[PDB]
């Protein structure tokens, strides 16, 4: 994966976790926000832990590529709502969250 | 070591210390010199968290990025080019928000 290097907010993949550009409910952040664990909508829609290694071990960087673009039940899909470009930095921020 | 809470309230003040001044039409040195002292003071804040707050690697490039904004405010105070002071407070400002919305996600906060 290219990870994103820290930047001007406007080119960020943070903003866009944040919901420029989505409605509320389609925004990352509305389900797995409070740092990746998932918010109490998210977890009722079944949102994993992000911040969690168990979760982490489960999908390859290709998988979360793919899992963004095409979604998967109440995980919306993404191709074409935001650049190739964009997805791969997205895909790093949910690798991030096991990071300390 | 500071806590979360005193981090934030240590870039609250310059925070609303720059919101004051940008939108005037001014150059005034002491208002030039007081917009640089709040943006070392932000960025003093995200140096801070870095050095006693883990929690992961996405928390710490929130705070990058809020700090790659308060550099710029801080040469642009110098170079006396408010224009640019102020596209680069509303720019930190989304930086603020981003943090706040994606680790504290049910909470309304300020800014
Ligand atoms: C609620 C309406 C959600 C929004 C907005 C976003 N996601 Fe999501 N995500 C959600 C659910 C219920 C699940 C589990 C899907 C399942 O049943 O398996 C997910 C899952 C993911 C994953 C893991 C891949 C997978 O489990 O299929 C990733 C990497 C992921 N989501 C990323 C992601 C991104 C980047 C989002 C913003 C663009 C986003 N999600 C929003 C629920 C919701
Ligand atoms: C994540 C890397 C953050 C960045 C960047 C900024 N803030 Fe923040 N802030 C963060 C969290 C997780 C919280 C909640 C802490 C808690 O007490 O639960 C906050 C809170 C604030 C507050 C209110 C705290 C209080 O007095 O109760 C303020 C005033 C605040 N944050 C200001 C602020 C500003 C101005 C920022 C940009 C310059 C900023 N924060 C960035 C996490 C993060």
């Amino acid at each position: 994966l290219n990870e994103h290097t820290a930047g001007d907010t406007t080119k960020s993949p943070y903003t866009i976790y944040a919901g420029l550009g989505f409605a509320v409910q389609e925004s990352c952040y509305y389900c797995h926000g409070n740092g990746g664990k998932g918010t109490t909508e998210g977890l009722i829609f079944g949102v994993p832990d992000f911040t969690s290694t168990e979760f982490q071990s489960s999908m390859t960087d290709k998988q979360i590529i793919d899992h963004i673009n095409k979604g998967k039940g109440k995980m919306p899909s993404y191709q074409g709502k935001m650049s190739p470009e964009m997805i791969e930095k997205m895909a790093g921020v949910v690798r991030n969250f096991a990071v300390k | 070591a500071a806590t979360q809470q005193e981090i934030m309230k240590n870039m609250w003040d310059p925070f609303q210390s720059m919101r004051a001044v940008t939108g005037l039409m001014e150059l005034t040195s002491g208002q030039c010199t007081q917009l640089s002292k709040d943006a070392a003071a932000i960025l003093a804040g995200v140096k801070e968290s870095h050095d006693s707050i883990s929690v992961d690697k996405n928390y710490k490039v929130l705070n990058d990025e809020v700090a790659y904004h308060a550099a710029n405010i801080d040469a642009a105070a110098k170079a006396n080019d408010l224009e640019e002071v102020q596209v680069q407070f509303r720019r930190m400002t989304i930086a603020c928000r981003n943090c706040h919305k994606i680790y504290k996600t049910e909470q309304r906060l300020v800014p």
